């Protein structure tokens, strides 16, 4: 649904070969720091050596680059689509999500469920065991 | 008529079983 502009590749495009010291193509992970702050972020040491490592030495192309601001992307968009959810599903809006509000959900979703199925989805999703699922329980079982 | 949702949706993700 949601992709990159040629207008977004066209500026990562020049971010990358702004910090970009030989004219390989290729940064390494202190570079893709620089390149990050560029962009009006700020990512930190373990954050910029997942990002490097999850996309493949220590050095990255412009293609891989691409890939890995494209599932930010992807990701970003997830991240506030879990949130929409959640505020639905949370019928009353206490905070909680409780078995019923989850079986009605699923109701009006074409996901018809046993009481029982329900039950397991709440008690698998429920690390406090509060009887409930919160957000960030809720965050962890939409993203698994 | 249950409402219909984009196949790029977590929540229907979570519909995978
Ligand atoms: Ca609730
Ligand atoms: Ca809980």
């Amino acid at each position: 649904a949601d992709q990159l502009t040629e207008e977004q590749i066209a500026e990562f495009k020049e971010a990358f070969s702004l910090f970009d010291k030989d004219g390989d193509g290729t940064i390494t992970t202190k570079e893709l720091g620089t390149v990050m702050r560029s962009l009006g972020q700020n990512p930190t040491e373990a954050e910029l050596q997942d990002m490097i490592n999850e996309v493949d030495n220590g050095t990255i192309d412009f293609p891989e680059f691409l890939t890995m601001m494209a599932r930010k992307m992807k990701d970003t968009d997830s991240e506030e689509e879990i949130r929409e959810a959640f505020r639905v599903f949370d019928k009353d809006g206490n905070g909680y999500i409780s078995a019923a509000e989850l079986r009605h959900v699923m109701t009006n979703l074409g996901e018809k469920l046993t009481d029982e199925e329900v039950d397991e989805m709440i008690r698998e999703a429920d690390i406090d065991g509060d009887g409930q699922v919160n957000y960030e329980e809720f965050v962890q079982m939409m993203t698994a | 008529a249950p409402l219909i949702l984009p196949p790029d949706h977590p929540v229907r993700r979570l519909f995978q079983r």
